[PDB]
């Protein structure tokens, strides 16, 4: 994989079935030491070319499964890998169109080992006081490409 | 087994241009997931590079490349082989030696699926000819490609001119022994006609015309999409794709067109192959319709 | 299966300074033998970091890990865990939950060849103390621990100091019971006298002396060798390191000083933390004599 | 792998059974997009700390065998993919000193199908006219850490 946390491999549009285009998904990959259990996890949210898209329009795919921000909140015996990055599929009616799409992502995940100074105010979408890179930031970019025909 | 049944050329890519990163930061998988992404599904894979344990993979091993294929919708396009007569340095392989070579790349190809090879030979001169008994070494194989329904094709690529004495000795064979599978791999940079102010061009490389290839596709049965530049405007900026493309489809082409990079800058650091690829991608589904 | 029986401490890796790289550019099996290279034999792993299919490995994997071990001449020593009684948001885990999961470690742990755990509990003050429940779970566990050979261990690093609340209340644990099979890792970042100009040092930490270390050394089975500098004389600028592995040999440590790397620089591009380990490995060989 | 030919992974001492260091090993990485057989490679010269050492002084490791350069001038069967680093064995007597050491090796291979200008005068010691770096160059230099005791 790829040592920036959202993945260029992965980032396409999404079908129905119908063939309708129903939203898009992308690759972010855990930039911690160990792995987490889901419910440690805390998802934030998204920002596509500005537009802001919240949690609960992101689902979680991790080990061929599909979970809610809710199913993922309650479930600490499913075990996220470092090296298995999630695939978050995201709700958005048409996806993204042909060309370039600028992506910001935030997210972050518990460790009630760490000093409780740091572990309160831990914000999904706002960077700890002091950075440890150990934990990565919890708001990553990427600027990715999408293969779409013009409209 | 995924099957794409568009009509026409068809879009792929050519694993050669993940080159830089086959092995350091993309896997086999990264590069079916990078090929799908894109909506891409015809593949060219290199024997040497592209098969664990070449030259004998494992049924498991096989069995995992059918499920690659199956779950990101490829197609086993063209398979990349070399029949080096010069492997060893004090001797040429004599005509059985490199049979028996070709022979087992057409099984290997077969077995994953593929049904062009893209074979490349030793050259003897500089207008890149090949070994004097290549009529002879693939006289041997055609009675196997035909029965496993494979066509073996050398690339034609600058400096090399669709007109000029290798192509001709190519069609004057296939003529002459009347076969439909031996044939010819045109690979785009015969197309180029922009290049750099101070960019050395060979002396002997003259750009054809996108129509010099219409009375070549009877023998056509894979391209090469060579491109050098991609704008940001999705537009290749040194071959005239749409005209190339469009001589193509009006010409009875069913064949696909692989995406081959091989700039330098493939190996600088930071340079991500798999968004220039993208690039050239959104121009051809663009020029394709899929 | 390979055994190390040199006399005394003994030196070894702590996979977690690979950290910037696992699963990057070193697979387990780089780590492996990077850890030959050095003529290192003690490994730490961690349990939800290094266990492909982590917590249920199959067969196979378990089996290509001691080959590992015996081709690499490595000696499983140390295995860090989690009880995270925390991982639920909404609620703690009961006493029951947490030795499931403390016990299921255990197994997983002794299956794999190691002999001590490294065991990280949820902290509920700013001493670092564990959750009030900590001498519950670990007393569901210690049977299970004591029958399968297996030291658990909280790990004591700086800001603790090694006569505070938290190393005595441990320490009173560990009498009150009598058992052997609960005990200390000390982390050298408590003998850390060297500061950076500007550097920010919590108020709350003193060094200890090397001396203070040989009243617990009855109780210590494990430590982790932190370090912080390695100048290119091969000497360790910010530990009493020479004082430290001094008084551990004239005081009958028989356990392993495991390199332990921490600094930010691991994750900087171009940084090569195998060549910072070979250097702090240089030291540790001229201390220890192998 | 790592980026770099020579690879900072497997680079120590060999001792010999009865103890006594007989030389030592470094790994290297094909920088080819294909795989050669062992016949196509074309051993080179290398420099330890300025320290000349002959061809005939170093053996490749493939694929768990041993060859000697002879050995391999005549196999033509035997593959060496870009995956899997070849381990140069290097003749010394005592090996290398605790620290620091600067290395300096060359080897190149045969390509066939291209152009005849530049297979000819294709030196392992020295790189070809035009450079393409699909090709890699002949020579590559690294300084790497042996641990050793100080005599
Ligand atoms: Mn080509
Ligand atoms: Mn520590």
């Amino acid at each position: 994989m790829e040592k920036q946390v959202i993945q260029s491999v992965g980032f396409r549009n999404i079908k129905n079935g119908n063939g309708e285009i129903t939203g898009f998904q992308f690759k972010v990959k855990l930039p911690y030491y160990r792995g987490v259990f889901l419910s440690q996890i805390r998802p934030g949210t998204l920002f596509v070319d500005g537009q802001k898209i919240e949690k609960d329009q992101i689902t979680w795919t991790i080990n061929g499964e599909e979970y809610t921000n809710q199913e993922m909140r309650g479930d600490f015996k499913t075990h996220w890998a470092t090296t298995k990055p999630a695939v978050l599929k995201v709700k958005m009616p048409g996806g993204l169109a042909q060309g370039y799409h600028d992506l910001k992502y935030g997210f972050c995940f518990t460790s009630s080992y760490m000093p409780p100074i740091i572990q309160d105010g831990l914000d999904p979408d706002k960077e700890s006081m002091v950075y440890m890179p150990e934990f990565g930031h919890h708001v990553n970019e990427r600027r990715l490409l999408i293969v779409k025909l013009a409209a | 087994m995924y099957r794409y049944e568009k009509k026409g050329p068809k879009r792929g890519v050519a694993l050669y241009s993940y080159s830089a990163e086959f092995g350091l930061t993309k896997t086999l998988e990264d590069c079916f997931e990078d090929l799908h992404d894109m909506g891409a599904h015809g593949i060219e894979i290199l024997a040497n590079t592209h098969i664990e344990n070449y030259p004998y993979p494992t049924d498991e091993w096989v069995e995992k490349w059918w499920r690659l294929c199956d779950k990101y919708e490829i197609v086993p396009v063209e398979y990349g082989n070399w029949i080096d007569s010069h492997v060893l340095g004090d001797r040429d392989l004599t005509t059985e030696e490199s049979v028996e070579m070709l022979k087992r790349d057409i099984r290997l190809a077969h077995r994953l699926g593929f049904t062009v090879m893209r074979t490349k030979m030793p050259v003897i001169n500089d207008l890149l000819e090949p070994v004097e008994n290549w009529k002879e070494i693939i006289k041997g194989a055609l009675p196997l490609a035909e029965e496993l329904g494979i066509k073996m094709c050398p690339e034609i690529h600058t400096p090399s001119n669709l007109k000029g004495k290798l192509v001709n000795d190519f069609v004057e064979f296939i003529k002459e022994t009347g076969t439909k599978n031996f044939g010819l791999n045109i690979d785009f940079s015969v197309f180029r006609t922009s290049f750099a102010e101070g960019e050395w061009v060979d002396p002997n490389y003259t750009p054809n015309k996108p129509e010099d290839i219409i009375p070549l596709l009877p023998y056509v049965y894979c391209c090469h999409a060579k491109f050098i530049h991609m704008s940001d405007d999705f537009k290749e900026t040194t071959i005239p794709y749409e005209e190339v493309v469009k001589t193509m489809e009006d010409n009875g082409y069913e064949g696909y067109l692989l995406s081959e990079y091989e700039g330098a800058d493939k190996y600088d650091e930071g340079y991500e192959v798999g968004q220039t690829l993208r690039k050239h991608h959104i121009l051809l589904k663009n020029l394709l319709g899929d």
